[PDB]
């Protein structure tokens, strides 16, 4: 029950499966649905694929993906580590982990959500980021030409745009720094309608 | 008893008692403190209960 | 000293106050050389001889 | 009359016309009507491409700007900016509030006597030209400083 | 070889060097003064239910004004767009009010105004009615 | 061909303006280009510069001054010192290894907590200038303590201007 | 002349340090105002040592004002 | 090119010890303020509502002082409004002074309440056309 | 002599002594051109012009 | 004023400068920060090998040590002796102490204006190098004299 | 305890010896009106005033 291997047209439904730990290789067209109370680690998708798993009860994962398949992930996990070079989308429920470094290069669209004490994204183009729903303490950001970060950062926020991209904080945290290089745009992107909105204070100011 | 949000996701919210004691609400469920939730904003920090409670983040 | 203004009037601090209609202040005070007046949101000086 | 000065703190009615002609001449609008004054400059002349860092080689141009200003005697200023249309409304009227922010508080840092300096930001609510064909060089993207001649 | 130290300032002057010298014992004592009676003080409740924001109230100034009241909350009003209102009988002695800030918003300024009011005056307002409510307080 | 305001976190170029000018002797260029580049003139124009620098035992320091270098009781910046900033950085170059500690302190006067937290977001501001400047961050640690140590006396005008300060220190192995 | 220039120089911090306005009593009225004193030791003669911990005296006994005051005719 | 620092700066340590000792002593009497000052709760702040009867949105210049008694009367005439008083006027009456050029009839009644306190109230009927002057004992 | 200080007085022996909530002493003595103070452990001698 | 003193006896800032010009390029270590200074001095120049003994030459380089040391007014004197790791935590500690209390007794015997003399040794707890090779050839074996200028 | 408006006043002059040494001289010039303790597990060094009037 610690192999799982899947390629060529393979459709996969299944559930109330309880594991310590199981290894997935997926590829062309693995519709794979996994609706159990299931710990693992490591996951590989080749390309063109969808994979729905509902229910992930496991303290450490390690994840990176070449191709192109759609993810959707229900559960908790300490996540290490994360690069994409290809055209990766993502979506992740819950994450309480402790340090997080994301690397994207050629196309990506990932939606996390969670706690994160410490987290560092590179960002090099066409790269769609949400920290929507996601707050950290240390935040460190670096963003290249056209990429698109969001950040909610709660309590230290560090971020640099080299040229042409965008960067929306989503909430004061109690320290900011951003930097500008050439065209890169650091903005709030708020509501200015909520009822209990804190304003500035001594500390908390930087201007553009 | 007092509790706290931690993450909202459209549908779901996680909740930190004053124990510590998790929870993860859907949109309709029973607390004990705060009755029946009623409407989960995902757009602000907010979440009513019937009881009449909104919860936001501790600082 | 009787003035008349329609400022505001800080140094000496006066005895009788009057104001008008409009908004014109008069004020029974001492003798004094100096005075002065917040006009605007601004401080501002006031010189009077012939004491 | 020794212990009166006969004029305000330095000034040459020359000197205005002769700056306001050459920003004129410059392609900074400048608006006398009444006794109120409006000043418009375009945004390309001030930030970068949709982002507000701002040029080295403006704060020059802002210093000179400034000086004028101070060479007036006012009570409150009002500043704001329009831009054109590009994601949004919010980024917009962000984009234009940081703008005005920043200049204001660069032109408070300077030496311009004031009460009042007041900052908002529109973006696109307010078009001024139906040709919008242009993008950060079009002209409807602009910075307005607006104010009423104390006395 | 030749050896600095960083703090090279201007020449300074006594008479600022004693004035100094008198204001950190002034900002201690009013530190302890403080902290005493905020410990001593049981505080119930903030102005928020008083006067909240609303959108429109975002723009943002900065101000130095060392005068009356109603001036200063007036212009406040013509930029806010708002109606004004005005309760309460004129005080004969003028309420004074000195803020010298840097760059905050309308209605945290408006808050901070109200507290630094005292018992004198005291600030409402509406954004359903889009109405800035002064009132002065019924004293004797 | 240069920027003022931090060449947009380029790694700058000096040596081919250094021997385009020259050559406009590239011999003579060169070795005046290895002369103006050394370490001990890049010491010797951080002295020039208001700040100090102490090297003892396998430990670096480097002292800088808060109100030299900043707008008054602000995070933000000044930015002309941006000679100061780019020599920084180009003496900070030479140690690729090494961690980097960074601290801030203040004067005495006013709020315990207030000072602390401005200590420390000034020690947070000048982190993140040089991890803008390509560093990694598993080599830093910032913190802003308060007045616990001071190098001068506080009720002196003159110490208490040079107690307010910001050090850095670096290991080497 | 150079002092009153230095005096001048800085105006408006003055008025910041020294808030007579905040501190008028809700009537239009003065606050009073007290002198310390602590470890007081006299020796009136031989055979005699009085001596007390602190002690407080009042110097000037609160009244009304129309305006505050300000730093100008007490330092100008 | 070319930028000029700011013109005030404190360019000297006792220039700089005085700013901050200012910031200083503000944000204490800051502190000390908020915790000073008493509020009322929205919830039951007692003040008069808006009625906001059609009748009542008439806009006239109105300046008066001396008791409420005819002023309200007279008012309630202008709004075709039926009047009434319950309680009793004591041996001092009860004295206002309004000096307004333009706003409606419903926040002059509104301020008539704030500056009559505790002494009296206006109620409004809407459905019975009638405004009534309630005395306190 | 009425001397205000925050040091310490040895010679004379003052007739009267205060102290502040800081410490600053003051004290009340008879008329003397000299004074010997203390500053850290270490003696010192003071000088009175004036009388 | 003729009468009152202009400056403090043997004082000259100039001769502080050029001995401590001097003595830097003799490779003590001198540093000054706020109003702490340090001096380093390596324990090969004054003791021989594993040694509480000095030649005779070192009484020269104290005498000019004092000749500098009188030019404060100062309160406390500390004085640390670190050593290298030689046989036990015994033998430094003991050897380390012996030669803070010998170049305290001479320090004291020098009419330097002080109050106290506060004297430790450490042995090898805290070097400040990680290269170890040698034994009394090692830089972090040395004396350290450490004290606050005041006033 | 408080310290009394009079001072005490101590001169010591000596020459290398331990802190304990140091410490009980301090005490014993001391005499009647202080006192010296040490808790070395506690690591605190203290003085106490005579409580007399």
């Amino acid at each position: 029950l610690n192999r799982f291997r899947y390629e060529g047209a393979g459709v996969v439904t299944g559930n109330n499966l309880r594991t310590s730990y199981l290894d997935l290789y997926l590829a062309n067209e693995g519709t794979t649905r996994l609706a159990g109370n299931i710990g693992l680690q490591k996951l590989e998708a080749v390309g063109n694929g969808v994979t729905q798993i509902n229910g992930v009860s496991s303290r450490n994962l390690q994840i990176v993906l070449k191709g192109d398949p759609k993810v959707l992930i229900s559960g908790f996990v300490n996540l290490r580590q994360l690069d994409m070079y290809g055209k990766g989308t993502l979506s992740l429920y819950w994450i309480k982990s402790d340090t997080l470094t994301i690397r994207a290069k050629k196309a990506a669209k990932i939606q996390l959500a969670g706690i994160v004490n410490r987290l560092d994204v590179e960002l090099w183009d066409f790269a769609q980021f949400k920290g929507k729903y996601l707050r950290a303490q240390r935040s460190f950001v670096k963003t290249h030409d056209k990429s698109v970060a969001e950040i909610s950062a709660v309590n230290h926020q560090s971020s640099l745009a080299t040229d042409a991209s965008d960067i929306y904080y989503y909430n004061l945290s109690k320290t900011r720094a951003d930097f500008m290089a050439f065209n890169g745009s650091v903005l709030d992107m708020r509501e200015w309608g909520q009822s209990d909105l804190k304003d500035f204070d001594r500390y908390n100011k930087q201007f553009p | 008893i007092i509790y706290y949000i931690q993450a909202v996701i459209p549908g779901r919210a996680w909740l930190i008692g004053s124990n510590g004691s998790t929870l993860t609400v859907r949109e309709g469920s029973k607390i004990p403190g705060y009755g029946m939730v009623k409407l989960i904003d995902s757009l602000q920090g907010r979440i009513l209960t019937s009881s009449g409670q909104v919860i936001k983040f501790s600082q | 000293m009787y003035v008349r203004t329609n400022l505001t009037i800080l140094s000496p601090g006066w005895l009788a106050s009057m104001t008008s209609a409009d908004g014109t202040h008069a004020y029974e005070m001492q003798k004094s050389p100096v005075l002065l007046v917040s006009w605007h949101g601004k401080v501002m000086q006031l010189k009077v001889e012939g004491l | 009359v020794p212990k009166l000065p006969c004029r305000v703190d330095g000034a040459c009615d020359a000197t205005i016309i002769k700056m306001m002609t050459d920003l004129n001449k410059k392609g900074i609008k400048v608006a006398s009507v009444g006794q109120n004054y409006l000043i418009s400059i375009p945004a390309s002349a001030l930030f970068a491409d949709q982002s507000p860092r701002l040029n080295w080689a403006s704060y020059s141009l802002l210093n000179e700007i400034a000086a004028f200003l101070k060479q007036f005697r006012k009570i409150a200023i009002t500043v704001t900016s329009y831009s054109s249309k590009y994601v949004s409304v919010k980024r917009e009227r962000a984009l234009t509030l940081a703008r005005s922010r920043v200049v204001s508080e660069y032109l408070w840092s300077q030496g311009v006597d004031s009460r009042i300096i007041f900052t908002q930001g529109l973006g696109s609510d307010k078009p001024i030209t139906s040709y919008t064909l242009g993008g950060d060089r079009s002209p409807n993207a602009r910075v307005e400083i607006t104010f009423r001649r104390a006395v | 070889m030749k050896f600095k130290k960083p703090p090279i300032n201007n020449p300074s002057d006594d008479a600022t060097i004693k004035l100094a010298e008198a204001a950190v014992s002034v900002s201690d004592s009013m530190l302890e003064m403080a902290k005493v009676e905020k410990v001593i003080t049981p505080p119930s409740k903030d102005n928020t239910l008083t006067i909240p924001n609303a959108y429109n109230l975002q723009a943002r100034a900065s101000v130095d004004w060392s005068g009356p009241i109603e001036e200063l909350t007036a212009r406040i009003a013509k930029a806010a767009h708002f109606r004004f209102r005005v309760l309460g009988k004129s005080p004969s002695v003028p309420v004074l009010i000195s803020i010298s800030t840097k760059d905050e918003s309308l209605a945290e300024i408006l808050r901070d105004i109200d507290y630094q009011a005292g018992k004198k005056a005291s600030i409402h307002v509406y954004p359903n009615s889009q109405v800035v409510e002064l009132r002065y307080a019924k004293i004797y | 061909c240069f920027h003022p305001p931090y060449n947009n976190f380029q790694p700058d170029r000096r040596a081919v303006k250094r021997v385009g000018v020259d050559t406009g002797g590239g011999t003579v260029g060169l070795v005046a280009s290895i002369y103006r580049d050394s370490k001990r003139k890049i010491i010797r124009d951080l002295q020039k510069q208001d700040i100090q620098y102490v090297e003892y035992g396998d430990t670096r320091t480097l002292i800088i001054p808060t109100d030299k270098y900043f707008m008054f009781s602000s995070p933000r910046l000044n930015e002309i010192c941006y000679p100061g900033l780019n020599n920084v950085i180009r003496l900070l170059n030479f140690y690729p290894q090494s961690t980097i500690y960074v601290a801030g302190f203040t004067d005495n006067v006013g709020s315990r907590s207030h000072k602390r937290k401005l200590s420390q977001a000034q020690a947070e501001t000048m982190m993140t200038f040089l991890w803008a400047n390509g560093i990694a961050a598993k080599r830093l640690k910032a913190e802003g303590y308060g007045d616990k140590n001071a190098i001068s006396d506080n009720a002196i005008i003159h110490g208490s201007a040079q107690n307010r300060r910001i050090e850095i220190q670096w290991f080497t192995s | 002349k150079i002092i009153d220039e230095q005096l001048n120089k800085q105006a408006r911090n003055l008025d910041a340090i020294y808030d007579f306005n905040s501190l008028v009593l809700e009537h239009n009225i003065l606050p009073p105002v007290l002198l310390e004193g602590r470890n007081t030791l006299n020796l009136a003669d031989a055979q005699s040592i009085r001596i007390s911990d602190r002690t407080y005296k009042v110097a000037k006994q609160a009244h009304f004002i129309t305006t505050p005051p300000t730093w100008r005719q007490y330092l100008w």
